[PDB]
């Protein structure tokens, strides 16, 4: 019984919904629009600021928890990827703001919230890192808390954070949310006495930075993929129509983010773990089968219902001047159902860990995103985008059984 | 939909007017809507559309800065203001309307037309 | 493309001479937006010359150009100016008009670029 992790996930869920009402009915859709861009940068630093090694962290800590001599080498070599990694995330940062304001925006009017975040992704890092120390030690109270707390202070830090700047200093909270959890993390993990801070000392050894290397292919090969394919789409959307036709699209996409990560809660902590283990051809297939036969219902039921209250859902969560979502809802919700469907394919190449296959996941949905929008984007506008979501995902679901039953017979 | 225009006339240079545009009530919040002008005996060149969705405006180089195009969903209708009219405005003025549409410059991409409101500017 | 922008005039001038600027807004509901006015060097960042309040007609200049510079609006004409009075060289710019709603000003992020969604094609202005 994980209610630790249940109940930070609905404490997180309930701010996002928060911050995200207050996003949009402060600045409509053009600002939903155009912070959509910078929203998907702090969801890759949160996968990639700390090289992307806190699932790497967490795994071979429970491995070696119990081995203090091990369990000091592989602590001190994730501190050091993260302080390296964050480094270099920071000279980037400073000496690219324009450029990266250019393709996150169109214009480099936000060169001082892209240098500003150099000091912010340093504690999405930080942060990462001590959360997922706390995950390999079993201690998913001080987990749940840290995230508790950092999610409070973070609504916190969004409301002054606007009220003061703006709209940029709604960026700049935005970014503070995930940042701002160093401090709770760092008092529960020091105080808790959960490990020494002596462990925690940089140090270097070449086989186990080798293994969390391959956990930072893996969230590198992530972030160059989908995140900058809804870049481009959404950069080319805003080029045709508004920015404010790029909120109406970004805010289905916000609502339907709401029920789908208490759905994903279901993958990670039970799912992944299991095929991992169990290795037989006919053990696996039973795996997949039961997973689809749970979550595509569970999104299913989830997504209808939403798609029968889209006038209350947008009054809800969002504002009466994003009326103009209701068309989209039908298109975005058939989409989510088969990304979720292929959720449970690329968790079994996740715990198969072949970037090979990872690669061609990534690479096929991009590749799918981007023909689909030039096809769809031009003509329908943010109409067109969910049309495009949905009929990439109509063939990746489609392609990823295929491939799975080749697979299944030894391709 | 049905579409019938209204608030045209006699105007001086650099006054202002405003152009009245009626649908019929039926999903008329899905169609996409455009003002056109027509010379005597020449073609109807583009004036001013709004996206099906009222986020996006597109107005033509003669357009811009002078003419808003804007859109009343309780009442069912389209609005041109006008506040800068030159002679070279003088034409007759139609509202044509697209199902999910309203973002071409061509006429031939609009299903539904008005019966348009001629308007005149003098000095 | 809800509130497009047009600007009108500059170009040439001597120092110490004037110039006059001017912005057109097609969009409705002209009189609830923030009016500003944004100039940018060859290689440099959009900065801050003026901008108008929503309101009682509330003006903000920069420490450039204050007392030289004088913005203006007009309700009835969706238009807002700005009068350039005593012109050094290092005036020189491309100047855009820029539109947003006073809550993405905040309190005090009221000359950052970054808080205008809606921006103009920008004139080139160019002091002798």
């Amino acid at each position: 019984a994980s209610l630790w992790t249940a109940a930070s996930t609905l404490v997180k869920i309930g701010a996002g919904l928060l911050v995200g009402k207050l996003l949009a009915v402060s600045f409509g859709p053009a600002g939903l629009g155009l912070a959509a861009n910078f929203r998907q940068l702090i969801t890759v630093l949160g996968v990639l600021a700390g090289a992307g090694i806190f699932n790497g962290v967490t795994k071979y800590v429970a491995q070696y928890h119990d081995n203090p001599q091990q369990l000091r080498r592989v602590v001190g070599t994730s501190s050091a990827m993260v302080l390296g990694f964050s480094t270099l995330m920071a000279l980037v940062f400073v000496l690219a703001a324009a450029p990266i304001s250019q393709g996150l925006f169109g214009n480099t009017d936000y060169q001082g919230l892209v240098r500003l975040v150099a000091l912010v992704q340093m504690g999405i890092a930080w942060g990462n890192l001590l959360l997922a120390l706390m995950k390999g030690f079993r201690d998913a109270a001080g987990n749940a808390l840290s995230l508790i707390v950092g999610s409070l202070i973070g609504v916190l830090a969004y409301y002054v954070s606007y009220r003061l700047g703006g709209y940029e200093g709604a960026l700049l909270g935005l970014a503070l949310i995930p940042a701002l959890v160093v401090i709770p993390a760092a008092i529960m993990l020091i105080k808790r006495g959960v490990i020494p801070l002596s462990y925690l000392k940089p140090s270097w050894d070449n086989g186990l930075a080798g293994q969390l290397s391959k956990f930072t292919l893996m969230a590198l090969i992530t972030s160059v993929t989908l995140p900058v394919a809804y870049i481009m789409m959404r950069k080319l959307l805003a080029a045709q129509y508004s920015w404010d036709e790029v909120g109406i699209w970004q805010g289905v996409s916000s609502i339907s983010d709401a029920y789908l990560q208490f759905i994903t809660a279901s993958f990670s902590v039970y799912l992944l773990p299991t095929l991992s283990r169990l290795t037989e051809k006919r053990d696996i297939t039973r795996e997949v089968v039961k997973s689809l036969k749970f979550v595509l219902p569970a999104v299913a039921a989830a997504s209808f219902t939403v798609w029968l209250l889209r006038d209350f859902a947008i009054w809800l969560l969002l504002s009466n001047k994003f009326t103009a979502m209701r068309d989209l809802f039908a298109w975005q919700l058939v989409g989510d159902v088969l990304k979720v469907g292929a959720y449970v394919f690329g968790y079994l190449v996740i715990a198969k860990a072949s970037l090979r296959f990872y690669i061609l996941a990534e690479v096929s949905q991009f590749t799918l995103l981007m023909v689909f929008a030039h096809w769809l984007i031009p003509a329908h506008g943010a109409l067109g985008a969910a049309q495009a979501y949905m009929a990439t995902y109509i063939v990746y679901f489609s392609l990823c059984c295929g491939v799975f039953l080749l697979w299944r017979r030894r391709a | 939909v049905q579409l019938v225009e209204s608030g045209g006339g006699l105007v001086q240079a650099g006054d202002s007017l405003t152009l009245s545009c009626a649908a019929s009530g039926r999903t008329a919040y899905r169609y996409g809507m455009g003002w056109f002008r027509q010379h005597p005996g020449k073609e109807r060149e583009f004036v001013a559309s709004i996206w099906w969705t009222g986020t996006t405006t597109y107005y033509a180089d003669s357009v811009k800065g002078r003419f808003t195009i804007s859109r009343d969903d309780v009442k069912n209708m389209v609005y041109l203001q006008m506040n800068s009219l030159k002679p070279e405005d003088t034409a007759v003025y139609y509202c044509a309307a697209k199902f999910y549409g309203g973002n071409s410059k061509r006429p031939g991409d609009y299903a539904y037309w008005g019966q348009g409101t001629q308007v005149t500017v003098s000095s | 493309a809800q509130v497009q922008l047009v600007e009108s005039g500059g170009g040439l001038v001597q120092a110490g001479g004037s110039l006059g600027l001017s912005c057109a807004a097609s969009g409705r509901t002209f009189s609830n937006y923030v009016m500003a006015w944004f100039r940018q060097a060859p290689g440099k960042e959009r900065e801050f010359v003026a901008r108008i309040s929503e309101s009682r007609g509330t003006t903000d200049y920069a420490d450039s150009v204050k007392g030289r510079f004088t913005i203006s609006r007009d309700n009835a004409k969706n238009t807002i100016y700005l009068q350039m009075n005593s012109l050094n060289p290092g005036d020189t710019a491309v100047y855009s008009c820029a539109a947003t709603l006073p809550a993405w000003t905040g309190i005090i992020g009221g000359r950052r670029p970054g808080n205008y969604p809606y921006w103009g094609q920008g004139t080139q202005v160019t002091v002798s």
